[PDB]
RNA sequence: AGAUGGUAAGGGCCCACGGUGGAUGCCUCGGCACCCGAGCCGAUGAAGGACGUGGCUACCUGCGAUAAGCCAGGGGG
RNA sequence: CGUGAGGGAAAGGUGAAAAGAACCCCGGGAGGGGAGUGAAAUAGAGCCUGAAACCGUGGGCUUACAAGCAGUCACGGCCCC
RNA sequence: GCUGGGGCUAGGAGUGAAAAGCUAACCGAGCCCGGAGAUAGCUGGUUCUCCCCGAAAUGACUUUAGGGUCAGCCUCAGGCG
RNA sequence: GUGGAGCCUGGGAGUGAGGGCGCGAGCGAUAACGUCCGCGUCCGAGCGCGGGAACAACCGAGACCGCCAGCUAAGGCCCCC
RNA sequence: GGAUGACCCCAGGCGGUAGGGGAGCGUUCCCGAUGCCGAUGAAGGCCGACCCGCGAGGGCGGCUGGAGGUAAGGGAAGUGCGAAUGCCGGCAUGAGUAACGAUAAAGAGGGUGAGAAUCCCUCUCGCCGUAAGCCCAAGGGUUCCUACGCAAUGGUCGUCAG
């Protein structure tokens, strides 16, 4: 008997194309070039989920900071105070109280402050 | 000569923008002041044969 | 400039004819082929 | 550059631009209107002009001048006997050029009409 | 309502045709007429026929109103080419693509 | 003094609908393989052809100046 | 195609049935628009299905101080459910 | 001397006032078909997915050195422990 | 010392152009991103990740997947960062 | 652990080229099939932000399509393409670009026609004239003449034409 490629490889290169939809010129029109565009794209969205956890204590760290300062103190002394004091409260909701909370970051300035 | 050549084909976004300069004007006309239909200026209106006041050719 | 192709139809008779063909073993031999390949025409066709 | 340089070329040679318009002056002085291309026309003015104005003066001399590049002794006649007497108070300008509104299919030139004046 | 006509298999190369249609496209049927009439090109004469077929079906098939007309919608599609050989030099052949285009007028009412 | 919006000649991505093109599925008047049957024709001019042949007939098919056919037996309805 | 021996293609599909679109309208014709046929006419003969590259028309978002293997991650604006 | 028509000589053969020139637009050995799917230790190319392990570019010999045979190094199965 | 240790018998290989760096030599000129051996290492195959401006093999470190959590390594903490 | 493949718990491994091994997906065909799904719509096509699967895939839904498709479990192979200056085809880019084939040369008026620089007629102009005129022979094979045509052929046009 003959098996002929008949309907199988148009239906796996539809697959590639319809992920490569947005994508500029024949990136999301030719099979080849989209297929070469989702190797890239898939290799970044690993290396930048890993980097999306960077790219916010960043953040979360330069904001801390300049709460930190208006208190008369820098970011590395804070957090060294918060070790000293036993306070566990990480960057991202320290960061939020920085913002939305300042009373609160006030006494954990103070805590920090004290505890050395 | 050494017989240039395209290196690389143009993409439809280029081709298109070299065409950007390539719509036609629209024909500028003006009524015939006797018989009201539209033509070139400066023209002798080819549908009654006016100009400049009087009629100078048989349409 | 003078090209190599430069018809004549005697020559054309002569050289590749059907009696040319039958004179010599290797001429039969050609007509067997084209007749077993099915051949509409076993020689050359020149009008005289 | 072509810095105050008068007459077009009509992409002719010398000779052939001269036969062009003389042959264009034989036309217009025998049927009093023709149809060419804008350029061919607005060139074809001074040249008989300047054929009528000799007719104007009709002596001898100005016969055999216009004959040069006219060549035919009836139309000459038309010109001297019943063409420029029409012009004999007009000073200068027996000629007019007016163009046309549509082009010719096969090529778009824009045609004109020259005319003798009245 | 609208009207429309089509001319398909017009021996023109489309990308020329489509300037022309250009210059009428949501022109009042009377502007595209005087607009066709006096625009130098070849391509206006296989147009203005579309344009005035269309014009033809509004009023009679259709129930539309001449003076109310307008070019609506007008579009050059490809047709089938017609491959002809080119002989260049040095024994080599071209294949010149004599085009062909598919010319659609759709007229509307300009109401009130 | 400062600050921020509407421009699109044209371009890009997405959506709808067309054009072009002829993949895919289905289809089969054709192939292929094996097996069985069968197996020479020709001077009584073969094989293979040329040219003809129809009321109107390009080609194919059939036929041979008795030319899409003549005679007789058989089949069939 | 080759002087020749010889080389040697491409090219299938309307519909159950031609019922293969009378007649009118624009057009020189081609082509189309109505009428009509059909279960179906984007089955209309350039005819089953009709993918893709490719070309176009309409709409949404976007773009004329900006540096690129064209993506990816985050956030905000706009449009849609 | 040039030229028309009619002829003859060809593939390791012809013909050549000799250039390995010419023998149907590529001649240090024409073209076609066949042997034939020659041979190519060379270059290229080799098509779905997941999981475990995971090298070598060294030694010896080799008309061998950009190829091989054996050993080394990888892997799987059974066995020993 | 229980390790993707080790031994034995078999099945399947691939490799038999390496390269940088460190240390020990020879050749070279106490030259070469030079060449040739020895011990080790990495790249090769970790052109995956941090540092070194950028950069296979220098420093840090062996990436099964996910997290808008925490601690460090080299290197850093004036602004780009 | 419990009965041994149920699932659960504790722990450890899980970068990877040449390459070894393991488990799967899908394509064509055969048994299953005198069956079953199917016009209340087969296959194929186009969507999908839905479901299952690590994945290859499998479902389900809407549109298209119009007559086929075939399960559990097995069997057999022309069984999966992105590259081979691969093969066949289709369509792009260069691009409205080079070119439109001797620089002997054109102009006007009249006519025909839906349409004319290009067809017919007239006048003017220019080119060959040991030819670019005429007559034979090769070779070509109806190209000759006339009517009726302009889709293609004609390097543009065409009402004209080999
Ligand atoms: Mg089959
Ligand atoms: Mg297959
Ligand atoms: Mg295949
Ligand atoms: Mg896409
Ligand atoms: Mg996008
Ligand atoms: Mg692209
Ligand atoms: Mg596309
Ligand atoms: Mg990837
Ligand atoms: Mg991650
Ligand atoms: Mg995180
Ligand atoms: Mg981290
Ligand atoms: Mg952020
Ligand atoms: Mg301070
Ligand atoms: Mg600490
Ligand atoms: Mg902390
Ligand atoms: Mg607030
Ligand atoms: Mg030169
Ligand atoms: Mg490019
Ligand atoms: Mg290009
Ligand atoms: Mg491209
Ligand atoms: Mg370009
Ligand atoms: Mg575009
Ligand atoms: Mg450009
Ligand atoms: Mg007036
Ligand atoms: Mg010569
Ligand atoms: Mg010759
Ligand atoms: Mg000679
Ligand atoms: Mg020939
Ligand atoms: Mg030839
Ligand atoms: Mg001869
Ligand atoms: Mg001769
Ligand atoms: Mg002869
Ligand atoms: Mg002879
Ligand atoms: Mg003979
Ligand atoms: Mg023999
Ligand atoms: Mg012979
Ligand atoms: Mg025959
Ligand atoms: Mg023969
Ligand atoms: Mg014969
Ligand atoms: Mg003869
Ligand atoms: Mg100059
Ligand atoms: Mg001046
Ligand atoms: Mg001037
Ligand atoms: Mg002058
Ligand atoms: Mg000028
Ligand atoms: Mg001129
Ligand atoms: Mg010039
Ligand atoms: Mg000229
Ligand atoms: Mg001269
Ligand atoms: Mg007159
Ligand atoms: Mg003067
Ligand atoms: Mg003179
Ligand atoms: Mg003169
Ligand atoms: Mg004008
Ligand atoms: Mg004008
Ligand atoms: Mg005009
Ligand atoms: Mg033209
Ligand atoms: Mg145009
Ligand atoms: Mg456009
Ligand atoms: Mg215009
Ligand atoms: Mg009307
Ligand atoms: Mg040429
Ligand atoms: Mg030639
Ligand atoms: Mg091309
Ligand atoms: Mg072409
Ligand atoms: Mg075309
Ligand atoms: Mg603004
Ligand atoms: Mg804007
Ligand atoms: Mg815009
Ligand atoms: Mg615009
Ligand atoms: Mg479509
Ligand atoms: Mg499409
Ligand atoms: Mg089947
Ligand atoms: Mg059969
Ligand atoms: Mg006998
Ligand atoms: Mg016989
Ligand atoms: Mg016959
Ligand atoms: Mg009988
Ligand atoms: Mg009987
Ligand atoms: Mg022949
Ligand atoms: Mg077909
Ligand atoms: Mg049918
Ligand atoms: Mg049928
Ligand atoms: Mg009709
Ligand atoms: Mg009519
Ligand atoms: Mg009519
Ligand atoms: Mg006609
Ligand atoms: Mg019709
Ligand atoms: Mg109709
Ligand atoms: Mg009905
Ligand atoms: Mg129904
Ligand atoms: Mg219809
Ligand atoms: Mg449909
Ligand atoms: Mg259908
Ligand atoms: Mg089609
Ligand atoms: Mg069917
Ligand atoms: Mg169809
Ligand atoms: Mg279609
Ligand atoms: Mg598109
Ligand atoms: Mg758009
Ligand atoms: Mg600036
Ligand atoms: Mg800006
Ligand atoms: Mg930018
Ligand atoms: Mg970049
Ligand atoms: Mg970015
Ligand atoms: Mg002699
Ligand atoms: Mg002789
Ligand atoms: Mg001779
Ligand atoms: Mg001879
Ligand atoms: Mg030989
Ligand atoms: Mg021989
Ligand atoms: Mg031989
Ligand atoms: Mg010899
Ligand atoms: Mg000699
Ligand atoms: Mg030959
Ligand atoms: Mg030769
Ligand atoms: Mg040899
Ligand atoms: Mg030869
Ligand atoms: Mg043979
Ligand atoms: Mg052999
Ligand atoms: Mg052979
Ligand atoms: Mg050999
Ligand atoms: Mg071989
Ligand atoms: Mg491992
Ligand atoms: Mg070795
Ligand atoms: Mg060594
Ligand atoms: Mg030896
Ligand atoms: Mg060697
Ligand atoms: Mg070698
Ligand atoms: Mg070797
Ligand atoms: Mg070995
Ligand atoms: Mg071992
Ligand atoms: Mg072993
Ligand atoms: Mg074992
Ligand atoms: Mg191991
Ligand atoms: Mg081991
Ligand atoms: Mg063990
Ligand atoms: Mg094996
Ligand atoms: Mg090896
Ligand atoms: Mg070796
Ligand atoms: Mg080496
Ligand atoms: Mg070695
Ligand atoms: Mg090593
Ligand atoms: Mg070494
Ligand atoms: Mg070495
Ligand atoms: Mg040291
Ligand atoms: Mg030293
Ligand atoms: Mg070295
Ligand atoms: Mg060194
Ligand atoms: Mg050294
Ligand atoms: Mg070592
Ligand atoms: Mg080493
Ligand atoms: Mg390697
Ligand atoms: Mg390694
Ligand atoms: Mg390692
Ligand atoms: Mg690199
Ligand atoms: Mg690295
Ligand atoms: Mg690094
Ligand atoms: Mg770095
Ligand atoms: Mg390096
Ligand atoms: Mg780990
Ligand atoms: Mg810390
Ligand atoms: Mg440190
Ligand atoms: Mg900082
Ligand atoms: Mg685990
Ligand atoms: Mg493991
Ligand atoms: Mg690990
Ligand atoms: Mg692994
Ligand atoms: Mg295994
Ligand atoms: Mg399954
Ligand atoms: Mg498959
Ligand atoms: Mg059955
Ligand atoms: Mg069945
Ligand atoms: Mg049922
Ligand atoms: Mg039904
Ligand atoms: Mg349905
Ligand atoms: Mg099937
Ligand atoms: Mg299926
Ligand atoms: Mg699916
Ligand atoms: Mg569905
Ligand atoms: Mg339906
Ligand atoms: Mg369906
Ligand atoms: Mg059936
Ligand atoms: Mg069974
Ligand atoms: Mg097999
Ligand atoms: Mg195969
Ligand atoms: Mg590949
Ligand atoms: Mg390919
Ligand atoms: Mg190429
Ligand atoms: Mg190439
Ligand atoms: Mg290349
Ligand atoms: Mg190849
Ligand atoms: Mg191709
Ligand atoms: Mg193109
Ligand atoms: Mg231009
Ligand atoms: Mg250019
Ligand atoms: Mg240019
Ligand atoms: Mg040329
Ligand atoms: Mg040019
Ligand atoms: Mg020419
Ligand atoms: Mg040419
Ligand atoms: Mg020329
Ligand atoms: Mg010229
Ligand atoms: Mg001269
Ligand atoms: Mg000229
Ligand atoms: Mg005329
Ligand atoms: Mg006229
Ligand atoms: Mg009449
Ligand atoms: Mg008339
Ligand atoms: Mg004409
Ligand atoms: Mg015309
Ligand atoms: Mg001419
Ligand atoms: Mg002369
Ligand atoms: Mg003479
Ligand atoms: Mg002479
Ligand atoms: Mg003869
Ligand atoms: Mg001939
Ligand atoms: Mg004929
Ligand atoms: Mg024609
Ligand atoms: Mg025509
Ligand atoms: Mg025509
Ligand atoms: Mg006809
Ligand atoms: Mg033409
Ligand atoms: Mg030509
Ligand atoms: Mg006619
Ligand atoms: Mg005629
Ligand atoms: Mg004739
Ligand atoms: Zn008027």
């Amino acid at each position: 008997p003959r098996a002929k490629t008949g309907v199988v490889r148009r239906r796996k290169h539809k697959k590639i194309l319809k992920l490569a939809k947005g994508y500029w010129g024949l990136r999301s029109k030719s099979f080849r070039k989209a297929r070469e565009t989702l190797f890239a794209a898939g290799n970044y969205a690993y290396a930048h989920r890993k980097r999306r956890k960077r790219d916010f204590r960043r953040l979360w760290i330069v904001r801390i900071n300049a709460a930190c300062r208006q208190h008369g103190l820098n970011y590395s002394t804070f957090i060294h105070g918060l070790k000293k004091a036993g306070i566990e409260v990480d960057r991202k909701n320290l960061a939020d109280l920085a913002v939305r909370e300042p009373q609160v970051f006030a006494e954990l300035v103070e805590r920090a402050k004290a505890a050395q | 000569a050494k017989h240039p050549v395209p290196k690389k084909k143009t993409s439809k976004a280029r081709r298109d923008a070299r065409r950007s300069h390539h719509a036609l004007t629209p024909p500028t006309l003006v009524p015939c002041p006797e018989c009201k239909a539209m033509k070139p200026p400066h023209t002798v209106c080819p549908e009654c044969g006016y100009y400049a006041g009087r009629k100078v050719l048989e349409v | 400039m003078k090209r190599t192709w430069q018809p004549n139809r005697r020559k054309r008779a002569k050289t590749h004819g059907f009696r040319a063909r039958m004179r010599t073993p290797g001429g039969r031999k050609v007509l067997k082929r084209r007749r077993q390949k099915g051949r509409w025409r076993l020689t050359p066709a020149v009008r005289k | 550059m072509r810095h105050l340089k008068s007459g077009r070329k009509l992409n002719r040679h010398s000779s052939h631009r001269l036969a062009l318009y003389r042959n264009q002056a034989k036309s217009l002085l025998t049927h009093g209107r023709i149809t060419t291309t804008v350029p061919k026309a607005k060139e074809l003015r001074g040249f008989v002009d300047h054929l009528i104005h000799l007719a104007k003066r009709g002596d001898l001399h100005a016969r055999r001048l216009v004959l040069r590049d006219l060549q035919d002794v009836k139309l000459v006649r038309k010109l001297f006997d019943e063409i420029a007497p029409r012009y004999r108070d007009r000073q200068g300008g027996y000629t007019r050029v007016l163009k046309l509104a549509e082009r010719r299919r096969g090529d778009g030139a824009p045609l004109a009409l020259v005319e003798l004046v009245e | 309502m609208e009207a429309k006509a089509i001319a398909r298999y017009v021996r023109i190369s489309p990308r020329k045709v489509r300037l022309v249609v250009d210059l009428i496209r949501g022109k009042s049927l009377e502007e595209a007429r005087n607009i066709l009439r006096y625009t130098n090109k070849r391509g206006a004469y296989f147009v203005a026929k579309v344009l005035e077929s269309a014009a033809a079906n509004a009023v009679n098939n259709h129930d539309m109103l001449e003076d109310r007309l307008y070019v609506k919608a007008a579009y050059v599609d490809e047709g089938p080419a017609l491959k002809r050989v080119l002989p260049r030099a040095r024994g080599r052949a071209d294949i010149i693509k004599k085009r062909t285009s598919h010319i659609t007028v759709i007229l509307g009412e300009k109401h009130g």
